[PDB]
């Protein structure tokens, strides 16, 4: 009777992973969805009543991912291959937009979280939680939408993970801090999946058995609104709760309300 | 005299305050007193690399995992790691005896008090406060030459690993950094 | 309910307060009468009316409280207002009541049945919230007039005395008890510190609009019991209402 | 004439059947009719806020032994307060607290003005075995407050709260010119009684511009409490009132790395107890002092502490979302999947936003409305 839902957003931002290309790195694209996949059917493998989702994200949109093994997992892994193929295939630049939409994949996550749940029969709790792998730099323009989606996922009670691979993220500390998730940078990047088969895989509830690292320093560095940039001190009005980084005669906000 | 002298008396920690103030000449006793009252084309090509490498893609199996790696990250996330650092101030209760303790709170306070009376006096508006600044700061320096210094050969002495300075020497590196920062703003003005 | 009149009979000694001729001098009914004041005084704020039989009985009473430990009780909850036959002196005391009763200080009103003050003054809302009937008010049967009044009644009008005495008594009683209800928003506590008041020959002689309010589970109730009603009553009276 | 006594109202005259089965298909709009019950607004109420100084006055005297209240009235006076202060202090980011205590014909600060809840709940813990003696005095608590809210800017909302207990209060002076100062002070006054209504409450309140209230039982006083609760109305601008406020960021310390820095905390240097000199938690952006607790104001510097987050929380109210326009499905030429949670579009009604024109299902409208109030495709 125990529903544990895992959905686990990729980073997919082609710049990113074209740089990775061209560094003739140990660690590529293909290796990152090989280690989700296996994590994926690891998660299904641990319950029956496990469901599992995948969304991938990209400068265009979000897109929904999801012979001597198991049949459902190798219908899984195919339609995840085939759903990738066709992502990065028909991925064309065009604009000049390159920070990934990351805060549409947790809406549209949560979105099928809710979805999800309503289908959930009264007699069971479906426990949710989602994990993140973050391989681009952090977009700061979509402050106010990831802290919107943050608390969404607070009021509904879901675990938000968040794991780092090459730049730190402060929106993906406050969101783990917030809703009790996990954040965790990765050493090594071709060791990725031990980590999610140590850390990421066991439950809310088993994890509070097992001993796991303590959080890492979460920053809370404010975004200005006419800026769009992390400050430290900052002018704050005191009827809109706007954030300023330098002092104004009138508040915009409040001037733009009548 | 006598108020003053009850005003100590009542307060042990603030006659000792005194005490490592006045008589060690660190402030004068008037103004205590009176403070208590993007890239080329190359990203281009990077992603159209990563397409062509991404659209003959197969899964693998043995290539994504190692014995090796695995044994190092065991390793890493087992207690005492580098990700699960056990220390984390084991004995910081116990360490550096609670002698040094209520010295090292004294200073707190002391470091609290003058850096209280700076960020009141900042901003300097008026001429009057201009002085006033460079006094504290006078201040501020006395106090460190007599007691971080002997604090930290005393603490080289017992050899304690906590960066009890490090916290301290941070505020005072500061404060001097915002004063010079001020002086020179307040020199540009003057150009 | 703008009005919660009861009947107080006996006190927390299970002993009659009745303002009986015999008893006037008694100890034990006059530390009632101090006693039943001093929670009284503590549950119904800004304004306090208290009425006395007499002047005579007035002057002994406050002098049996003020020699005992509890008139300064009642001193420091509300401030003691005495009620003189002097009509200069008189509406200085009311000129000073009315103020203190305008702030939050407080103040008790004493006086007579049978004065110029009773029925000279109206009690409007927020002054004299409590009105206190220390005993049936009946005239002194002295000077030989009101005898000479009640023979001629007697074989004339077949009224009779004791009936003509306890509609005169009743009367005054209802008129200055009366008069702490003045407006549809106005309301006010009503009791009566005597038994003699719970039986149906005098209760009878009430007005027909507080005799549906008197319901009979409080005609004998204790000193206790009425403060009870009481904080009940004024707790509940001070909600918004609709016009 | 009545309304019950007319006709015989026949609610089950509303189904009909055509086609002998079609009764079904009815239900499935009483199905839709089932959702959508709300004005798709958690509040519906005041959009805005601003700062308040509330200020609360605790009676003292021998009435708050009383037990209308099990076990006396003080003490669940104090406990009603706790929760009162938890509530504000969660509804309120910027607002500070001040606590007077009226006894003896004294008033007294119980605790400073601020904005730390849990210096408040310490102090009422430790005044819930206090002693009940003297008599209350308004005027000195409302000098007090006066006093202290002189000073105080004027854009701040300057709120004052009094719990009377005793009906009987001690003014050494004239208490209506304390209240026309307050007056033209532009302080709001409010007193919620326990025993019965006092002339003199009434009139600060209504001269004070303040209300008035009287408890019944405790579910009235926690509802009388949860009423103060939410701010005031403001205009939509008043003046240039802007506050320097820093956000100090929770970086801890490790031993793994070389800048493990043990401090103290200032707040817990008061304490009986040893301070707490943990690895590390919220340092201050201006003068690097270490606290624990947020929000609480630098005690060095003059800065104040605030938590990101808690500002941000309420950001939505400023920018609602615009309520998709309700399109039937034969109407909406397009793909029939919801682009939210990819589900097909089944329903009699598809709601498509009026920015991006995307296409969200019932359960996704009600979720993008009521808790994400953000349109996922307006994000792209
Ligand atoms: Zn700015
Ligand atoms: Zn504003
Ligand atoms: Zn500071
Ligand atoms: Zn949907
Ligand atoms: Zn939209």
């Amino acid at each position: 009777d125990e529903l544990n839902l895992l959905v686990i957003v990729v980073d997919a931002n082609p710049i990113w992973w074209g740089k990775q290309a061209l560094k003739e790195s140990q660690f590529t694209l293909s290796k990152c969805i090989d280690a989700v996949m296996v994590l994926g059917n690891s998660h299904l493998f641990m319950n029956r009543s496990n469901k599992l989702a995948v969304i991938a994200s990209h400068i265009q949109e979000s897109r929904f991912l999801y012979d001597g093994k198991y049949e459902l997992l190798t219908s899984a892994n195919e339609v995840i291959v085939e759903e990738i193929k066709d992502l990065m295939t028909k991925s064309d630049i065009k604009g000049q937009h390159t920070e990934t939409l990351l805060a549409g994949s947790l809406a549209k996550a949560l979105c099928y979280i809710h979805r999800m749940n309503k289908e959930v029969k009264d007699n069971q709790e479906m426990k949710s939680r989602i994990l993140v792998i973050k391989a681009a730099e952090d977009s700061a323009l979509q402050y106010m939408n990831f802290m919107n989606v943050i608390f969404a996922a607070q009021k509904q009670n879901i675990l938000i993970d968040a794991c780092v691979l090459d730049s730190d993220s402060g929106l993906l500390q406050q969101a783990c801090d917030i809703t009790g998730g996990l954040y965790l940078k990765v050493p090594q990047m071709p060791s990725l999946l031990q980590y999610l088969l140590w850390v990421f895989l066991p439950d809310q509830d088993q994890r509070s058995q097992l001993i796991l690292p303590p959080p890492v320093h979460v920053d809370y560095r404010a975004a200005c609104f006419c800026h769009r940039n992390l400050i430290e001190i900052g002018y704050v009005c005191s009827v809109c709760l706007s954030i300023f980084c330098n002092f104004s005669p009138i508040c915009t906000t409040c001037e733009t309300a009548f | 005299l006598e108020e003053k002298n009850r005003m100590l008396q009542e307060d042990p920690v603030l006659f000792q305050l005194y005490k490592d103030l006045v008589v060690s000449q660190v402030i004068s006793a008037e103004e205590f007193w009176a403070n208590r009252l993007a890239t080329s084309q190359d990203i281009i090509n990077s992603f159209q690399s990563i397409r062509q490498e991404m659209e003959a893609y197969t899964p693998k199996l043995t290539q994504v995992l190692s014995s090796s790696a695995a044994s190092s990250t065991i390793t890493a996330l087992s207690p005492g790691g580098a990700l699960m650092q056990g220390g984390t101030q084991q004995a910081i209760n116990q360490m550096v005896p609670n002698d040094i303790q209520s010295e090292l709170k004294h200073l707190y306070v002391a470091v609290g008090e003058l850096l209280r009376h700076f960020w009141s006096c900042f901003p300097v508006n008026t001429p009057f406060l201009e002085e006033k600044v460079v006094k504290m700061k006078s201040n501020l320096e006395r106090f460190q030459v007599t007691k971080l210094c002997p604090f930290q050969e005393k603490i080289r002495r017992q050899y304690l690993s906590t960066n009890l300075v490090s916290h301290i020497e941070e505020m005072l590196q500061t404060a001097y950094n915002k004063l010079h920062t001020w002086q020179s703003r307040r020199l540009m003005k003057k150009t | 309910v703008c009005l919660c009149p009861m009947i107080i009979g006996r006190g927390n000694d299970q002993v009659a307060i009745s303002s009986k001729f015999e008893t006037r001098e008694d100890i034990a009914v006059i530390r009632n009468y101090g006693n039943l004041l001093l929670e009284m005084s503590a549950v119904v704020p800004d304004g306090i009316v208290a009425f006395f039989t007499s002047y005579q009985y007035m002057e002994s009473t406050v002098a049996s409280w003020y020699e005992q430990g509890i008139l300064e009780n009642i001193q420091r909850n509300k401030l003691l207002f005495i009620e003189t036959q002097d009509g200069a002196e008189t509406s200085v005391a009311l000129e000073k009541y009315q103020e203190a009763c305008e702030n939050g200080r407080g103040a008790i009103l004493l006086s007579v049945a049978r004065g110029k003050v009773s029925e000279g003054i109206d009690f409007v809302h927020h002054y004299g919230r409590a009105v206190i009937m220390f005993g049936v008010p009946y005239v002194y049967t002295q000077s030989r007039i009101l005898k000479a009044r009640l023979e001629y009644l007697r074989d004339q009008f077949q009224i009779r005395e004791n009936d003509f005495l306890t509609f005169d008594a009743m009367r005054h009683a209802a008129q200055c008890v009366g008069r702490a209800i003045r407006g549809k928003t106005d309301y006010g506590l009503m009791v009566f510190a005597d038994k003699r008041f719970a039986r149906g020959d005098k209760r009878g002689k009430l007005p027909r609009w507080i005799q549906e309010h008197l319901t009979d589970a409080n005609l004998n109730l204790t000193v206790d019991e009425g403060v009870q009603v009481a904080k009940y009553f004024l707790r509940q009276m001070a909600q918004p209402f609709h016009r | 004439t009545k309304r019950w006594e007319g006709g015989y109202e026949r609610t089950w005259e509303i189904l009909k059947e055509d086609e002998s089965g079609s009764l079904k298909a009815t239900i499935e709009d009483i199905l839709f009719k089932a959702k959508r019950k709300r004005v798709f607004e958690h509040h519906g109420g005041v959009r805005l806020g601003m700062m308040r100084h509330l200020y609360v006055v605790v009676d003292g005297s021998r009435t708050m032994e009383d037990q209308d209240l099990k076990p006396n009235r003080l003490t669940c006076t104090l406990k009603l307060l706790e929760y009162f202060v938890e509530e504000y202090f969660d509804q309120n980011p910027i607002s500070q607290i001040g606590i007077i205590v009226t006894k003896s014909k004294r008033a007294e600060k119980l605790t400073e003005l601020s904005g730390n809840p849990r210096k408040h709940i310490t102090s009422l813990k430790k005044a819930v075995d206090m002693t009940c003696h003297g008599e209350p005095s308004l005027y000195n608590s409302l000098s007090i407050a006066m006093q202290t809210l002189k000073h105080m800017p004027g854009h701040t909302s300057r709120e004052v709260l009094i719990i009377f207990s005793s009906l009987t209060t001690c003014d050494p002076s004239n208490i209506y010119d304390l209240i026309k100062t307050l007056k033209a002070a532009k302080i709001r006054v409010s007193v919620i009684g326990l025993s019965a209504e006092v002339r003199v409450c009434t009139v600060l309140a209504r001269e004070t511009g303040g209300t008035y209230h009287v408890i019944l039982d405790e579910s009235h006083y926690k509802e009388l409490l949860t009423h103060h609760v939410s701010p005031p109305p403001a205009s939509s601008s008043s003046e240039c009132s802007l506050i320097r406020m820093g956000f100090p960021q929770h970086t801890i310390a490790s031993l793994s790395d070389q800048d493990a820095k043990p401090s103290f905390s200032m707040a817990h240097l008061d304490g009986n107890t040893e301070p707490g000199l943990t690895l590390g938690g919220y340092f201050c952006p201006q003068c690097r002092a270490k606290y624990c607790e947020l929000p609480v104001e630098c005690k060095i510097c003059g800065l104040t502490l605030v938590s990101a987050p808690h500002l941000a929380r309420s950001y939505h109210h400023l920018f609602p979302l615009d309520a998709f326009q309700e399109i039937p499905l034969e109407e909406y030429n397009g793909e029939r999947f919801c682009y939210g949670c990819q589900g097909e579009l089944k329903d009699q009604h598809v709601y498509v936003c009026a920015v991006c024109q995307n296409v969200f299902c019932v359960d996704c409208d009600v979720f993008v409305h009521d808790s994400l109030h953000c349109c996922p495709g307006c994000i792209h």
